[PDB]
């Protein structure tokens, strides 16, 4: 039975240790996810894979997951790995309700989601998570926060990060590109589609290619609005009519 | 006794999920079998020959009933079939005491897949070697869900599983609409899986599953012959 | 050797090599014999020491006042059946208030030792138990070994050099039946002077005797009441 | 190789061989027959002087489950008490819970799958021993089982179990156990076990010997002094 | 074709094969064995050989034939270990469907249990997948005789006519070409189908000590084993 | 090729055992000497950098007020024993309203010592030596990783274990004093170690029959060198 | 007794295409107030409200299981609930405590949130649900209740008449009790808006 | 639950995943740490920040208590969980004896929870070195620090992490007595440490110093560009 053990857990004769360095391997491909804030208001900017002319387009959403009622995530890597992880940080936010009779603060719901992520690379002979994701919310302890979960089980803030296949592309461009705390929920909606015009393969900015949610404040409200595909376009050909004015003036 | 306690699904260091990959090969080699919503109900059809004429055919069904309005296929191994089935079956009724209401298909798709991720994690198995295909008219509009061995799900309008399945999906593409009835939807399963069959398809050698705001029900052998006739 | 690494595995020949290992580590430890008359059992052991300021490891052990018992293998397999055997002898005593007899108590030991011979990942004790005893039926010497057999027998020898000391037994065993307790134990004291080298013998600091005798507890002599047993043997003759 | 270390491993023609290597283990053990009579089982071991050291009576092949089964064992003998413990401990339950005294088409079945439960796992090994139950009832007659290291049980007039198998079971075939009572029989068992282990391989062996039936009113127990006597008396006259 | 401990334990190959499974159906040949299963029209007959290589043993205690409840009997094929495990199952858990549901189980209710305990051999990788057959046969109202095949990998089905052992493959191409024909069946025409079937296949030709046959059928529908002497009064007017 | 942590050589004696002998080779040397008249008992401390604090580290520790100790081999799972035998011997009060003996505070810790496996997962890589004043005078112990111990008169154990010895059967007798069996001690420990010898790099610590368990300190000590 | 240890009372009713509920307002001790602003009613989604009455700790505890159930059904699923549904969820919630029982009787008063209509029901301290057409009463003054409630209701009545039957049935029943007193809010729902209202009651 | 033997002995007497834990701690950021008499001085070097991007979410020196505060190196996922860890024992030990936490006391905790993990089944070894520097009670300034293997283990000044030898090598002939005179002094005595380590440009550079009465104070960059300005001054007019 010792035969059949791979050691999922065990360190490496240089150091570091390979299951996981493998996973976030995984994580480069199959997915693209980015945020940005500077003002009131923060978004996730977030590509569709599968755009087969047979799907229903249901469920409100795609990588977009409601966690709280102030606070949502988007994930990337493999999906049936996220499912668990998004139905477990959901009532680790209820059962902080049910105990402060408060709503929960955006980044202590993080640290204790990468706990649980944490335990599976340090003990058990398990296979970790191969799911890193986003995190938008707000509170009123600091306003608008925006961070980013790696599968290693370590956390971070940011102000604009992608975790795409091309994600070094478009922190490249992210810091080509930037104004701290000037950048209103207009310019980064056209920032967010400059960048993925870059990192995207498939040219010509579908549409239905990508998925748009803001997370604006409202007085009791914080209103999490996926944006729907009647309006993408029209933002989709504003950045179009700018670059051929950009281009033919210089 | 006890068991083992260690998954023995690993990552490559290329990054893939081995034993996964190798599930959806068993899934490919398994019945052809498709699945179309059209408008007002979604209607299931499969492909269930013996293997000599010794078999009685009226023995076990490849189509099954979950509840009053939700039906379920497969295409891939049989014995790994009739464990989640079971679990299907059971599932749809603490739903029912809680709630006092007949479960959503959608939240059944939610359930029966965490098993399905939740087995190619746990210690000492292997994953499951089947993918579904569920029906079900909640709230009028019907629905359509895909499921596979890794635990993920999609909303089909309408697909194929099984072998010559990326066959059956361009004759599928060059056929469906948004505009069809039941009927229509049952005459055009029956022209996709004439593209796999073998010569003879007779009142015994398939098995349909239709859904309506009536309910699922399955088919007999009597009306399927009047639909096997007057076909391709 | 594949088949040479686990206790469950067998071999193709049928023979468990873990269990054959766990008999070379008997065959490790120092001699101890053991033998019987009609009315005595006495055992007598060889102390080993590893330098000459360290003292030496006893063997001889008192498991209750009608049986001892003398160990040969490495030394903490031997005090956990030790602390398994003194359990079994009080509470036999708590519960019918009687004096365990001595072959019902080999045959739990030989179930205690037979369980991990079978399962995954546990090894055998290694351990070389001469058992000596009162029933009801007199005096009994019982050997054990990591096999988890044990054997009825009137007189054995056990650990390294082991085979000279059983040849002696054997041409002077019609002589035990008869003799007291005197030229009983320099009996076996003479097997112990066989399975030395030809210089060092036994200078009352390395040699053990217990006794269990039909009106006598377990009694254990220790390196200054071993020199009356000990004089009274003639030289090594050469 | 490789397909050989566990018990939970077929072979790629199907068959498993720790449960075969497990039953060669038992043909070093050196035999042990028994028969029954038209109104009892008479049991036969020959038991090898290994040395002169032992004591005469150690270390029993030859055990005692109830008052009136009997079991005879070959193998490893670490195994054989310890499946001894457990049909001893069997038939004690019976009675707890059912009254009476358990019959033998029973007790081979609880015990035979006591052993084929370590011919599926890993973390166990099959057995080393092979062994014979008879007994007698005055509602059932005579019966008389063997269990292999497999698990397998079935019914014998007469059975073998050690070294020369084949060489044993060839001579019992010749005897007429259907019609002879327990008391010639005794004279039989003996014989067919001297022409057997030449003198070459062992130097001196033991006769040991079993006996129930109604004549044992029942119960089961050793042969007496005399009539084993009266059987070595009928040993040095296979030299014609 | 393999990679990894593919070939040890249950697990999937490169090629979606797992070959655990695919040996262990070749475990059910190694028994030297065939089986013949016939359903009629009002009736349901197993026929299956035996072969007692001794005279020293019980001819009694070698019966494949099992009754598993009062109406309900099988017949095992594989080895005889695990097979004799499996039937006590299948008692246990028709007794369970009496006490929890209040009255007697249908045999394809039976044979699913029976297949959903075997599929978790098979999907844990740790057991060994009980490398033997299973069929049974009963008469249930408003369905009359009907006949099932459970296999070591959980899968099953109800049949006609049914074959399993060593020659399976020559038996049912027998059967094939004599079902399609559609006589009209009685209850003697399906005792004689059945053993010209293993007649003709195993080319044998034998008299009644070598094979033995339960029947069930609508007017005694307890579940029942043929003496030798109306064994033989079917065998010689099947010589006419 | 990876074995469990539970197996027999052909040789017969174990395998992770007899590796964990080895471990203790690479500690540091201590000396032990029983004497009638007390139980002397010093080691090295093998200080690495002049930034370190040099008594922040330990190898004598007592574990009652009659009893002391010295530990050899690895250290961080040393103090997992010292933490039951100090347990050991206030139950032991406790119950009985009296002082343990030194002998039976060893086998209470030996029991302990091979224990390891795969239910209910190595052995400890240390090796002791115990210094205590029973009512049967002064007594020295010595344990083993295989959990085998042994009454010594002069045991020398660290990774000048057997030069040590050597040297030190030759000064050894039955009727020493405990003012010339330290400086007899401190004659070795200064052939053996690296740097020089002070009144930091080693430490020493002298049970008697009338007072309890004593730590020599760095003021008392040196005079004791100086009078080398 | 137990439910008589704070006191409390609340009450619903039905209207046209529109429900209203109400309830007082003491929080006290067997004779003693400690406050008059003690909420138990309890908001549950738009349009659909619960009001709680019996032992003061189980109100506050039922009230936050139950939310700490809701936010989880309405984020696993994409819509609000049925009021049909919530009386199934609260019943399941009180039955686990078959031998441990909460000491409270919850009511639900709503609309259905598609088809706008009215829906009210109540239920034992064990959770035996019963839906009614007209009115349903909780707390310790019941009898007083009914008699005003069994006077005064009309079938089919605008929200202007509806708030002025609840308002009297309320005013004049929780006077005749000694132990529930000192406010009376009411909440009257319907399709296009909300109202609170506060009464002026006697704090005697 | 999964048992197994992860960390075994070596057939020359070491253990493999011990010693391959110490070479994740010397790829981990360095951390200095001094004492003084009054005030001690710690900080981590190669802050290594985005540098358009959040930063107070990044700090790796926090506080156990009022008294305690803790620098480490190494991987930072198992660091914050024996610091949360370490967090509920010095707080459960004041529902015990009333005393604050001793320094020497935290130090046991942390050194033992790490030895028994070295020894359980399934655990593969935590990889971080720490240091634990506190102002007792009766203000006696100390440290520590803390192996992969759990040996506490006080000093006068300590530097972990890649590149620590080289820094390590510089403090002995660096430390006198008279270096610790002053405050700001002892600050310039980390300053030339981490300046003589990977870059530490003043931008990459994060000290933080204790008064022994006071909690922990970082200075912003402002002052550790005031001083890398006279300290390099001081060098400039030496050489």
């Amino acid at each position: 039975s010792r035969r059949y053990d791979s050691r999922t857990t065990i360190f490496s004769p240089e150091g570091r240790l390979y299951q996981v360095e493998y996973a976030m391997e995984a994580i480069g491909h199959a997915g693209t996810c980015l945020g940005i804030l500077a003002n009131d208001g923060v978004l996730l900017a977030a590509e569709r894979r599968n755009i087969h002319k047979l799907l229903d387009e249901v469920f409100f959403s795609e990588k977009i997951y409601k966690l709280n009622e102030d606070m949502a995530c988007s994930v990337a890597g493999i999906t049936s790995d996220a499912n668990v992880l998004t139905n477990e940080l959901r009532l680790i936010a209820q059962r902080y309700l049910l105990q402060y009779q408060e709503p929960i603060p955006c980044e202590q719901l993080v640290t204790a989601l990468c706990d649980i992520k944490q335990a599976y690379t340090q003990f058990g002979g398990k296979r970790p998570f191969g799911v890193s994701l986003l995190y938008i919310g707000w509170d009123k302890h600091y306003g608008f926060q925006l961070y980013q979960s790696d599968p290693s089980g370590n956390y971070g803030g940011w102000k604009a990060t992608c975790i795409g296949n091309n994600s070094a592309a478009a922190v490249s461009m992210l810091k080509q590109d930037y104004k701290e705390g000037e950048m209103t929920l207009k310019s980064a909606l056209a920032l967010a589609i400059k960048v993925l015009n870059k990192t995207m393969d498939v040219s010509k900015l579908s549409a239905e290619k990508v998925e748009i949610a803001t997370l604006t404040r409202e007085n009791g409200k914080t209103v999490i609005r996926v944006l729907k595909q009647k309006e993408v376009e029209q933002l989709i050909k504003k950045h179009e009519e700018e670059e051929a004015k950009a281009e033919r003036e210089k | 006794e006890r068991g083992y306690s260690f998954s023995l699904t690993t990552f490559s260091p290329s990054g893939k999920l081995v034993q996964i990959e190798y599930a959806l090969a068993a899934v490919a080699g398994g019945a052809p079998s498709v699945g179309i919503k059209a408008a007002n109900g979604v209607v299931l059809a499969t492909e269930k020959k013996q293997k000599s004429i010794l078999y009685d055919e009226r023995s076990v069904h490849k189509v099954e009933p979950i509840t009053k309005h939700i039906g379920l296929v497969y295409s891939g191994m049989g014995p790994d079939y009739r464990v989640l089935v079971h679990r299907a079956r059971k599932l749809a009724q603490q739903y029912y005491l809680v709630y006092q209401e007949p479960i959503p298909t959608a939240q059944l798709v939610q359930r029966v897949a965490s098993v399905m991720q939740e087995y190619t994690q746990s210690g000492g198995v292997r994953p499951f070697g089947v993918s579904l295909l569920i029906c079900g008219w909640n709230e009028g509009r019907p629905y359509l869900f895909q499921s596979d061995p890794s635990g993920a799900y999609f909303a089909w309008k309408a697909t194929a599983m099984g072998k010559n399945y990326v066959n059956g999906k361009t004759f599928l593409e060059k056929r469906y609409n948004e505009d069809l009835e039941l009927e229509d939807a049952i005459h055009t399963a029956i022209l996709t899986l004439k593209e796999s069959f073998e010569g003879q398809m007779t009142e015994d050698n398939i098995e349909v599953g239709i859904c309506n705001e009536a309910g699922f029900r399955r088919l007999t052998p009597t009306e399927v012959k009047d639909y096997l006739a007057a076909i391709a | 050797n594949q088949y040479d690494n686990d206790v469950t595995v067998w071999s193709p020949q049928g023979r468990i090599h873990q269990i054959e290992y766990a008999m070379e580590a008997v065959k490790q430890g120092s001699a101890t014999v053991g033998l019987k008359s009609k009315t005595h059992a006495v055992l007598v052991a060889l102390k080993r020491a590893q330098s000459e300021l360290a003292a030496h490891q006893k063997k001889i052990l008192h498991v209750d006042n009608h049986i001892g018992i003398s160990i040969a293998g490495l030394t903490a397999d031997a005090r956990l059946l030790c602390n398994f055997m003194r359990q079994e002898c009080l509470d036999s005593r708590f519960v019918f208030d009687r004096p365990l007899p001595v072959s019902r108590l080999v045959s739990l030991i030989g179930s205690k030792t037979q369980i991990p011979t079978q399962r995954y990942g546990r090894r055998p004790y290694g351990v070389g138990l001469l058992i000596a005893g009162y029933d009801d039926m007199g005096p009994h010497i019982f050997q054990t070994c990591p096999s988890a057999n044990y054997f009825d027998c009137r007189a054995m020898s056990i650990g390294a050099r082991s085979q000279s000391a059983r040849t002696y037994l054997e041409r002077h065993m019609s002589e035990f039946m008869e003799c007291n307790l005197n030229e009983l134990v320099k009996h076996g004291l003479r097997a112990l002077r066989e399975t030395l080298p030809a210089e060092q013998d036994l200078t009352t600091k390395n040699v053990s005797i217990g006794i269990v005798g039909k009106d006598l507890e377990f009694t254990i002599y220790d390196d200054d009441d071993v020199s009356p047993f000990l004089e009274g043997l003639e030289e090594r003759p050469q | 190789t490789g397909y050989d270390l566990s018990a939970s491993t077929f072979s790629p023609d199907g068959r498993v061989f720790q449960v075969e290597y497990a039953m060669k283990a038992v043909e070093n053990s050196s035999t042990a027959i028994g028969i029954r009579c038209k109104d009892g089982v008479v049991f036969g071991v020959e038991k090898l002087v290994l040395s002169k050291l032992y004591e005469e009576g150690s270390n029993k092949r030859l055990f005692n489950v109830d008052r009136h089964v009997g079991m005879a064992v070959a193998g490893l003998l670490a195994d054989a008490r310890s499946l001894a413990d457990i049909a001893r401990e069997e038939a004690s339950n019976f009675r707890s819970n059912f009254g009476y005294n358990i019959p033998l088409k029973h007790l081979a079945d609880r015990v035979a799958m006591y052993v084929h439960a370590y011919t599926l796992y890993s973390a166990v090994r099959p057995f080393g021993c092979s062994f014979m139950l008879g007994s007698y009832s005055v509602n059932d007659g005579a019966q008389l089982y063997m269990i292999d290291p497999s698990g397998v049980s079935y019914g014998y007039w007469g059975c073998a179990i050690g070294k020369a198998r084949q060489a044993a079971k060839t001579e019992i075939e010749k005897l007429q156990m259907k019609e002879m009572t327990c008391r010639d029989i005794v004279k039989e068992v003996a014989k067919i076990i001297y022409i057997v282990h030449d003198e070459v391989k062992d130097k001196a062996f033991e006769l040991e010997l079993s006996w129930v039936g109604e004549l044992t009113n029942g119960r089961h127990e050793i042969v007496p002094k005399d009539i084993r006597e009266e059987a070595e008396k009928y040993a040095k006259e296979s030299l014609k | 074709s393999s990679a990894g401990f593919d070939r040890h334990i249950t697990i999937f190959s490169p090629e979606g094969r797992l070959y655990q499974v695919e040996y262990a159906f070749k475990a059910i040949n190694q028994g030297g064995l065939t089986s013949v299963a016939v359903r009629g029209k009002d009736c349901a007959v197993i026929v299956t050989q035996k072969k007692v290589p001794d005279k020293l043993l019980d001819s009694s205690t070698v019966t494949h034939l099992f009754k598993i409840t009062e109406n309900i009997g099988c017949v095992m094929t594989g080895m005889t270990a695990d097979s004799r495990s499996q039937v006590q199952r299948a008692r246990y858990e028709a007794a369970n469907w009496k006490y929890k549901y209040g009255y007697e189980i249908p045999v394809d209710m039976l044979c699913k249990r029976i297949a959903d305990i075997s599929q978790v051999y098979t999907q844990n990788a740790e057991m060994r997948p009980l490398g033997c057959c299973m069929i049974l046969i009963g008469i249930d109202e408003e369905q009359g005789p009907q006949v099932y095949k459970c296999d070591p990998a959980g899968y099953y089905c109800g049949f006609k006519a049914t074959a399993a052992g060593v020659k399976q493959t020559e038996s049912t191409s027998f059967l094939e070409k004599k079902v399609k024909k559609k006589f009209d069946w009685t209850f003697e025409q399906t005792v004689e189908t059945a053993i010209t079937c293993l007649s003709t296949v195993l080319s044998i030709d034998f008299k009644p000590s070598e094979i033995e046959v339960g029947v069930v059928t609508v007017e005694n529908p307890k579940f029942r084993i043929l003496t030798e002497a109306e064994i033989d009064a079917h065998l010689v007017a099947l010589a006419e | 090729y990876d074995r469990g942590v539970n197996t027999f050589s052909p040789e017969g004696r174990l395998f992770q055992v007899e590796y964990a002998i080895e471990a203790i080779k690479l500690g540091s040397t201590a000396i032990g000497i029983q004497t009638s008249e007390g139980v002397c008992l010093a080691v090295e401390k093998r200080i690495t950098s002049p930034l370190m604090e040099p008594s922040s580290i330990e190898k004598i520790v007592e574990i009652d007020a009659h009893i002391g100790c010295a530990m050899s081999g690895l250290i961080a799972d040393a103090k997992t024993l010292i933490d039951k035998a100090r347990v050991e011997t206030q139950n032991h009060w406790f119950t009985y309203n009296e002082t343990m003996t030194v002998e039976s505070v060893t086998q209470a810790v030996s029991n302990l010592a091979l224990q390891f496996g795969e239910e209910d997962s190595r052995p400890f890589g240390v090796a002791l030596l115990f210094g205590g004043v029973d009512e049967k005078g002064p007594q020295l112990f010595h344990m083993d990783p295989s959990g085998t111990f042994v009454q010594c008169d002069a045991r020398a154990i660290g990774s000048a274990s057997e030069g040590a010895q050597s040297s030190l059967q030759e000064v050894y007798h039955k009727s020493m004093t405990l003012k010339e069996a330290i400086k007899s001690s401190l004659i070795i420990l200064k052939q053996v170690m690296e740097e020089k010898l002070n009144a930091t790099n080693i430490e020493l610590a002298t049970v008697q029959p009338g007072q309890n368990f004593h730590m020599f300190t760095k003021e008392e000590l040196e005079e004791v060198i100086k009078d080398i | 007794s137990i439910m008589s240890y704070n006191g409390g009372a609340v009450m619903a009713m039905k209207g046209k295409n529109c429900v209203a509920i109400a309830a007082d307002r003491r929080f006290g001790i067997q004779a003693q107030m400690v406050t008059t602003d003690f909420q138990k009613i309890f908001p549950m989604g738009d349009r659909l409200y619960i009001g709680l009455a019996g032992l003061a700790t189980d109100v506050q505890t039922v009230a936050q299981r139950l939310k700490f159930r809701l936010n989880l059904y309405e984020l696993k699923e994409g819509r609000q609930i049925k009021p049909y549904t919530l009386m199934s969820m609260v019943a399941n919630l009180l039955y686990e405590k078959r031998f441990g029982p909460y000491y409270t009787e919850p009511v639900i008063a709503g609309l259905d949130p598609k088809t706008f209509k009215p829906f009210i029901c109540s239920l034992d301290l064990i959770g035996c649900p019963m839906v009614t057409d007209d009115f349903v009463v909780s707390g310790t003054c019941a009898e007083q209740m009914y008699g005003m409630c069994e006077s005064l209701w009309e079938p089919n009545m605008d929200p202007d008449h509806l708030f002025e039957t609840i308002s009297q049935a309320m005013l004049n029943a929780v006077d005749r009790d000694a132990v529930s007193g000192m406010g009376v809010i009411v909440h009257i729902i319907e399709k296009d808006k909300i109202t609170t209202r506060t009464l002026k009651a006697r704090m005697d | 639950s999964y048992d197994r033997a992860i960390t075994v002995f070596s057939p020359d007497g070491h253990l493999f995943q011990v010693e391959y834990a110490q070479e994740a701690v010397k790829k981990g950021s360095t951390a200095v740490g001094v004492r003084g008499r009054d005030i001690v001085v710690l900080g981590v070097e190669k802050k290594s920040v985005a540098k358009l991007q959040d930063e107070r979410t990044v700090r790796k020196i926090c506080a156990l208590d009022d008294n305690v505060c803790m620098a480490f190196a190494g991987l930072t996922a198992d660091a914050r969980i024996v610091i949360n860890r370490a967090r509920v024992e010095c707080q459960s030990h004041r529902l015990t004896v009333e005393d604050p936490v001793t320094v020497e006391y935290i130090t046991r905790y942390i050194a033992s929870l790490k030895q028994r993990y070295t020894q359980s089944n399934g655990r593969r070894p935590f990889g971080i070195s720490a240091l634990i520097v506190g102002f007792d009670f009766d203000g006696t300034p100390r440290l520590y620090q803390t192996d992969p293997s759990g040996t506490y283990h006080a000093w006068k000044a300590n530097a972990i992490g890649r590149g620590a030898k080289s820094v390590r090598e510089f403090l002995e002939k660096n430390y006198t007595d008279e270096a610790i005179e002053t405050d700001d002094l002892t600050i310039k005595l980390v300053i030339k440490a981490l300046l003589e380590v990977v870059q530490s440009g003043g931008k990459n550079i994060e000290l933080a110093v204790m008064r022994r009465d006071q909690s922990l104070k970082i200075l912003n960059p402002e002052e550790i560009e005031k001083y890398v300005a006279e300290i390099e001054k001081e060098k400039e007019e030496n050489e």
